[PDB]
């Protein structure tokens, strides 16, 4: 294949230069598990057991014993296939554009296939990270003109049936009020028997700037860490800053029994076999990726929104 | 079948895509191995 | 209605009090040598799951329909909706498990009676009870259907008041 | 007690094979089936070889105690003192064996009822006496009956 | 055996997927010693020595020498055997229920034997942990309908002849009063010459939330840890949160000379050889376990109860 | 005799139960070895 | 003879013959019954038919 497909050879050679997605920092290694699918839906079944009565004492002869029951629950997950197209120089035309220590038309913004694919893959990975964090697909800083997605396709921020808190616009700069809302949400959290787990907090730059302020010789960040430690059995609490958010705070456990990410094993960018060729030196190529696969239990994510107006 | 293996030689585009997926999975595993918090 | 009852967007959230489910295993304490029988039930008249049933011999087959304590054949413990088949524990056998009730406020130890709908009610309603039924737990509501743990052991010699 | 454990100094001669089963230590029933239902329950007092009623109330699970009448739940055929448990045959299951009788008036062909102390007394009906009442010791009378339910 | 007993084969193959009990975190490695007993009682004899007089100086000739005496103490521990029954599919019938990516009837809540056993074992282990911590057996959230247990079968919370402290319902929110009661209990604690040992504290979630409050830049947790270090020769002090407790605080050493757990080596769930079978596809199986075996010296456990009414 | 060994072939159910108990004990020992408070 | 007890082989052969007759009747007619009148029919599932119904 490599003897025939120069583009496949180039992809195999330059696949290592693409940086790792930053969304991996938001999950534990056990929380992520790939699935084999491109587009469609997939049903997940979770089994449980419960005790029906007090246990039976085994003495002398007895036939009536307490029972253990079972239960099941089914959750549907949707997966969507998306594609992009990019232009590049034809393989046989690179010799006519190899300049001094650089290849490609500076005037016409034409690149070799390997560099074009690397840059496009990086951009697509950034878009995938944005979708996973926010649950929406948009290329604008406002967050508008969002692409319409299927139901059962949510991010960490828009997952339904979770603890939503809202800070009024009048208290947009009152860290005491923000922390009061955070404490209320933390109290409303329901971890059950899986409370002994590390916790992850994701904030925006303005929230981090407010956090590093003194607590009204302790900081709001230290107070928040202590409060979360009071509920997570004195375990690790990680704090992260993301520019993708705007006046939002996300708190969730890094436990595979509560939140599980099951992406398609084709989620990350993959070249398409089709290449558009003509009589000129310009060709076109396609990159595929797959979105969807976040699964969570009810009342395990705290989402705080600080209204600005 | 992984692109990180020098001796690996794909036969067709399907095997190439499988190798790409395996490479991404191995890179994720390596990232979690090297991650420090 | 039904027992299994559906795709979910998210999963539902200690070991205590996890048995309060409509589709839970009916027998709180099971036992081999318990006789279980199969019958047909009306798929449009009344859903016999976790209710007291009576034998109605029809012109094509013997069905089981929800019935009162006066003419009760047994307790319907499970249903297979695919074949519309009801599984019945005869009244001659003991039972200790969860059954459908219509009173959301019943205490522990109270005497109970099965009404015309095959539903557990308080024995003080007035009809003379003919079966020994006792409440082993307070009635709980699943949001809505009311269930209660009961112990049923045979018929009562003289009808009470 | 079912088995009063007392040390002896001489062996007791036991060779005759007749009139050796009518004793207070002989638990179970004279005739038993594999398909008989047996339930273990916590007990109070000593309801061995007596009719038992289920008493329902730190809250604890319901227990069984000697009783009868409209509250009759079953018959206690065996007892474990260490675990403080009792093996019970429910009233919905027929039973044949020696049970405690109130006095010696009970004779063969007599219809018998479980009184408030779980003892069988002459006349709903619950049992039919198969033999005469036999005094095991002091005022303890054992009568063989065939329990069939309640009338 | 594995050629004949498919259920034994499955139990052997899936026994490793059951997670370890959480009660192991409340004891030191040396504190736990298994015993060989299913049901019954075991008498443990503890020997001691004492000095009758001052030692004798060896000089010139002498025959009258000071003596060393011995003493013994007998402790009886009760062990109870309990059983549970669960329904599952039959091995020869699993092939007709092997669906895509899962096995078992979703409608009938029937599972293969391996999964059913794993879930039942997990539930039974949770019950065992609750019994070991509290000493009671119940399946209701209110803690009622308790199974009556034998004497000499105690847990950490209900062990007699220990220090018991009570915080009045009027002072339920006064951390100063709660800490005063804790200090009084710690003063009443008697460790003798075994004081140099690590200490363990177990608290309910509400008490955990109260502990991280500022002391009245120091925390109540820090003050408590310092107070315990004052008495335990400044050894390690561990703090644990359990949802199995409600308004209770447990403080006890991790020394095997004061508190010892001698569980039966059959305490954890074990399959029974009996399997109910009939003409249908449904079979029944039994799981056995054993309860009991906690031994403690007098006045070595501090149990603080905060009354709510 | 433990279930961890691939060479271990139980002969009867008593040996199977003994192997289960030994496996539980070994898992407890390993947990205490790997535990770092 | 007095109690109508057969060896397992003969009993199985006779029972199998009877069941095969019942299966043939169901395949031909679409109904399952043990009466010449054709009443007391066993209720079957939908999408279960014979050549006659």
């Amino acid at each position: 294949l490599f003897d025939e497909n120069y583009y496949a050879k180039a992809v195999a050679n330059i696949i290592g230069e693409v940086k790792d997605p930053i969304m991996y920092k938001w999950f534990s290694p056990d929380q992520i598990e790939d699935v084999d699918l491109q587009m469609g839906y997939q049903k997940t079944v979770k089994w449980d057991a419960f005790l029906n009565a007090n246990p039976t004492t085994i003495a002398n002869e007895v036939n009536t014993i307490s029972t253990i029951g079972f239960s099941s629950e089914v959750v549907r997950l949707n997966y969507l296939k998306l594609q992009y197209k990019f232009r590049h120089l034809k393989q046989t035309s690179e010799k006519f554009y190899t300049s001094d220590s650089y290849i490609g038309d500076i005037n016409n913004n034409l690149l070799p296939f390997a560099q074009a694919y690397k840059l496009a893959s990086s951009e697509i990975i950034k878009l995938i990270n944005h979708f996973v964090l926010t649950g929406t697909v948009s290329i604008q800083k406002d967050g508008k003109n969002q692409k319409r997605l299927l139901p059962n396709m949510y991010g960490l921020l828009n997952m339904p049936e979770q603890i939503k808190e809202e800070v009024a616009s009048g208290d947009k700069d009152k860290m005491d009020k923000i922390f009061e809302k955070i404490e209320a949400g933390l109290s409303k959290l329901e971890l059950g028997d899986e409370f002994s787990t590390p916790m992850m907090v994701i904030v925006d730059p303005a929230t981090s700037l407010k956090l590093v302020k003194p607590y009204a010789c302790e900081k709001w960040e230290d107070v928040l860490i202590q409060t979360i430690k009071a509920i997570n059995n004195r375990e690790d609490v990680y704090i992260e800053t993301s520019n993708l958010l705007k006046h939002k705070i996300l708190i969730y456990p890094l436990n595979s029994e509560l939140i599980k990410f099951k992406p398609s094993k084709y989620m990350l960018p993959t070249p398409n076999e089709q290449v558009d060729k003509d009589s000129t030196d310009v060709a076109h190529s396609y990159i595929d990726f797959v979105l969807g696969g976040l699964l969570a239990t009810r009342k395990t994510i705290l989402q705080v929104n600080i209204k600005q107006s | 079948a992984s692109l990180l293996d020098s001796n690996f030689v794909p036969i067709n585009f399907t095997e190439f895509v499988q190798a790409i997926s395996n490479t991404y999975k191995q890179r994720r595993i390596q990232f979690y191995e090297n991650l420090k918090r | 209605y039904s027992k299994s009852m559906i795709e979910n967007k998210v999963f539902s959230s200690c070991f205590k009090s996890k048995n309060e489910r409509v589709d839970a295993y009916s027998f709180a304490c099971s036992s081999y040598t318990d006789k279980i029988e199969e019958y047909l039930y009306d798929p449009a008249n009344s859903f016999p799951y976790k209710r007291g049933v009576k034998l109605v011999p029809k012109e094509n087959s013997i069905y089981v329909e929800v019935g009162a304590d006066t003419d009760m054949y047994g307790i319907c413990v499970d249903v297979c909706e695919f074949s519309c088949t009801a599984y019945v524990l005869p009244i001659t056998n003991n039972f200790e498990g969860y059954l459908v009730t219509r009173n959301p406020s019943i205490k522990i130890g109270e005497i109970l009676d099965i009404n015309n709908n095959g539903v557990i009610i308080k024995a003080g309603g007035g009809p003379p009870t003919a079966i020994n039924i006792y409440a082993l737990s307070d009635s709980f509501t699943i949001n809505s259907i009311n269930l209660i743990k009961v112990a049923i052991f045979g018929n009562r010699g003289l009808e009470k008041t | 007690m079912k088995n009063p454990q007392h040390d002896a100094s001489l062996l007791s001669n036991s060779n005759e094979f007749r009139d050796k089963n009518v004793e207070f230590f002989a638990s179970g029933g004279t005739r038993t089936s594999k398909f008989d239902k047996l339930e273990n329950h916590p007990f109070l007092g000593y309801p061995y070889k007596r009719g038992v009623k289920r008493v329902i109330q730190s809250h604890y699970e319901p227990h069984v105690e000697a009783g009868g009448g409209e509250d009759l739940y079953g018959i206690c055929i065996d007892i474990d003192e260490f675990s403080k448990t009792a093996t019970i045959v429910p009233i919905t299951n027929n039973f044949e064996g020696y049970l405690v009788a109130k006095d010696s008036t009970v004779k063969v062909k007599d219809k018998l009822i479980f009184n408030k102390d779980g003892a069988l007394e002459k006349v709903t009906i619950n049992a039919t006496a198969l033999t005469d009442a036999k005094q095991i010791s002091n005022e303890v009378y054992l009568v063989k009956v065939a329990v069939f339910g309640n009338k």
